[PDB]
């Protein structure tokens, strides 16, 4: 009924994109790191090939 | 890491062989010089005394 209880409720939508905005930036940080890992092992071992 | 040290063994297994004979080649090359030279002072003695 009354406006100050929707702007309650309108600061809980923007803090509920922020947390999947910063859960898509933690999942491309996990997936760069691991391939970012799968290349710099691959390298290491063909130093010692070379 | 395991990766590595799979390939690494086989490095190291030729970096034996590589320093056997840097080893080798050094210690022989001395010990043959020196042998050279004491055998034509040996020949060389015998007619000096004759």
């Amino acid at each position: 009924v009354d406006q100050r209880t929707r702007d309650a409720l309108q600061r809980s939508v923007q803090l509920a994109i922020e947390i999947t905005t910063n859960s898509q930036e933690a999942a491309a940080k996990h997936e760069a790191q691991r391939l970012e890992q799968e290349a710099r092992g691959r390298l290491e071992r063909q130093k010692i090939l070379d | 890491q395991s990766e590595a040290e799979k390939a690494r063994k086989e490095l190291l297994e030729l970096e034996a062989l590589s320093m056997a004979v840097e080893s080798t080649g050094t210690a022989k090359a001395e010990a043959e010089s020196r042998a050279e030279a004491a055998r034509i002072e040996g020949e060389g003695s015998v007619l000096q005394a004759k």
